[PDB]
């Protein structure tokens, strides 16, 4: 279970400002948590997890792929498998969906076999979708928190954290159709 | 229609049976011919004619899925003498091993290469396919967002994706289309349907339809 | 039929081996085919339309 | 049996921070594994290891080639033969297997007559496709874990690096049929 | 017989790191080793070897020419003379021959007139294709592997290694025929 | 590729008259049609 104050401490020794082996401070590791919780949140309101899909149904409703959920009172359960004519298929890697209610937005993402939840992201909830890479989460965070330090990154690690925010905006892993000469 | 295999020739001149193997009514078999019916309405049945060359002579027979129904001599003579049969046909063509074909069996691959090479180009001339330039401001909106609007006029499109598309060798396909609209018309469409005054129809056009 | 599989296909040479051999490469050239496709950087579709 | 820890004491003296002869000390040779799982951990979720197929099956199934296998309670087994119309040849060369339960990711890869295991890759255990080379992949490991301290790869041998990256997403090895006229 | 060391002693000395005369010493001509053994290995891998063709057969299987032997339990004979209708020749120059028990890979070459082995190379075994000649193969190990020292090598002689390399990678020794006029 | 769309409509309204408005409004001096045209609508 990769924790969030993991990415955090590997984040801060990536740029370089503190020592191999030590950890950070309070004062420190308390700033992070609120620029790594606005990073996840960006992602579902406006950004590379897909285009979404209006809603409004106060019922028993169940969520489909990639719908974001406006309901008021409700019971909004998120489903495990899909049963398209008994193809009962998992869902598709990387497809989110989002459930508002009054004034608590609860996002949820599908990467590898289990829903990751992406919310009020404490000191101590692992962090989403950090199962695909470790030090590639810990650079794309410490690329533009390391400026309010005096350090930045190097380029060599740089360009790895362009590639994560590029592995998860094309959704290429999923093997797809050959072409058809129609 | 229903013949043997075992019979090379055109004319069925070698065939050993023929026969013509319907589908009719329950109601119109049983009330012609004496059997008890079910062994309501419009049931169908299968009764199927036979023309056997047993021995010298051809038997008639026709039966279903048990029991036969009449069998004797074939009552129809020949310019022999000798009970024969009445049936008779002919095919078109045939093959090394013995298939029927007709005059459809080609027109077929001169066709899918028609209907094929059609909708290739009507799926190739609406959509533009996207490539990534700039990984900073591109990786950012989405990927498979972005390539729909730039196949759409009323489009919006973010910083950083390039719009390649594919309108390079489909000249080279409009030019192997047109080579399968030409030979699907001197192949097939000769039969008077092509526009001299009768001279290019009456000894041009019906020797090769003879 | 040659011509058929030679206005179809776009072999794809690679460029800048950093953007580059990082996706895949025989997964990259089914993508420059179709015309309904995503490219990665730092591969170039050069096809043999001469 | 090259080791993890091999390729880390190889990596570090490549970039010339420890001298030749001597070994990482603890603090440094720990926090190497983190970044050394990162990359192999970061090549079978969307990288040069091919696309994979989904499938979800509860039942008794065997894997075939780039096949991501997601069941919750099963008897996954990896094949060694593959009888293809009595074609009994063994699986491609680096074709991966990945089998997912509720929350253990196992990758599995083929290279070279054995399947590498390449998870949970702790500091004994021996590291997957290194019998390829070993001063190639200790010199990708060594291009961006060096950032951390101050040093960084020479050219000579950071295209050697860029070469072995190469030399896996593209699978040229195996011969295959020639120019045929049609 | 040029033996490994040979080359470790020449490949130093030409990047003039160790004066003329004197020989490496313990930590230097054994971290050589692991660094000249990766180069060889890297090119049956993949490489300017050439093309490999698939192969399981567990029987008493004579190899051919550039075919990777997978069998588990088997007598792989590599073949000396080959009649191809009384055309009793010998194979053809830098052709290799893979044959892969369990763990155990056994490259071999055919360069002028000999099966080199070029597997586990110790300090004390001859070194493959050196014959054709010695301080080209020296300037390739010691282009990449002097970067772990401070020096590199001059351009006068860097291009002497990118010739040797270029001279395997085409196999054009061998004469072939004129153009045809058809 | 709106060049490529007007020789792609134009590859429709040649085949649209060539299958159905044979029947004698095409514009030969009654050969073209007294033979021609009156054998397709047979």
């Amino acid at each position: 279970m990769i924790t969030c104050r993991d990415i955090i401490t590997l984040g801060l020794q990536q740029a370089r400002v503190v020592p191999l082996g030590r950890e950070p401070k309070a004062k420190e590791a308390d700033a992070g948590l609120t620029v790594l919780q606005s990073i996840y949140d960006s992602m579902f309101a406006d950004g590379p997890l897909g285009p979404f899909t209006e809603v409004y149904a106060t019922s028993a409703y169940t969520a489909q792929e990639n719908e974001r959920i406006v309901t008021n009172g409700a019971a909004i359960t998120i489903p495990q498998t899909i049963t398209e004519g008994n193809e009962t298929r998992k869902p598709y890697d990387l497809t989110a969906i989002i459930v508002i209610n009054g004034a608590a937005q609860e996002n949820h993402v599908f990467s590898l076999g289990r829903w990751q939840t992406a919310h009020d992201l404490t000191l101590n909830s692992e962090a989403p979708l950090a199962e695909r890479d470790k030090a590639g989460l810990a650079a794309l965070f410490a690329m533009e928190f390391a400026e309010m330090f005096g350090a930045e990154l190097p380029p060599r690690t740089t360009a790895r954290g362009f590639r994560f925010k590029g592995a998860i905006s094309q959704k290429l892993a999923t093997k797809r159709d050959d072409p058809v000469y129609y | 229609f229903f013949h043997d295999p075992r019979s090379r020739e055109l004319d069925f001149s070698d065939a050993r049976f023929k026969g013509v193997a319907k589908w009719r009514f329950a109601d119109e078999v049983g009330m012609e011919y004496g059997i008890k019916g079910e062994i309501s309405k419009l049931r169908r049945v299968f009764v199927v004619e036979m023309y056997v060359r047993w021995n010298g002579v051809w038997i008639r027979a026709l039966f279903w899925g048990r029991g036969i129904l009449e069998m004797s001599v074939s009552a129809y003579l020949d310019r022999n003498g000798k009970p024969t049969c009445p049936i008779e046909a002919r095919s078109c063509y045939i093959d090394r091993e013995n298939r029927r074909y007709g005059e459809v069996r080609d027109l077929r691959s001169p066709q899918d290469a028609i209907n094929k090479r059609e909708s290739k180009l009507l799926h190739m001339l609406n959509n533009r396919q996207a490539i990534a330039t700039n990984p900073e401001y591109a990786y950012n909106s989405d990927a498979e967002m972005v390539r729909k609007e730039m196949s759409k006029p009323d489009g919006i499109i973010p910083p950083g994706w390039q719009p390649a598309s594919m309108t390079d060798l489909a000249n080279g396909q409009f030019a192997l289309l047109s080579s399968a609209r030409e030979f699907i018309q001197r192949i097939g469409q000769n039969p008077s349907v092509l526009a001299r005054a009768q001279l290019a129809r009456q000894q041009a056009g019906m020797v090769d339809s003879a």
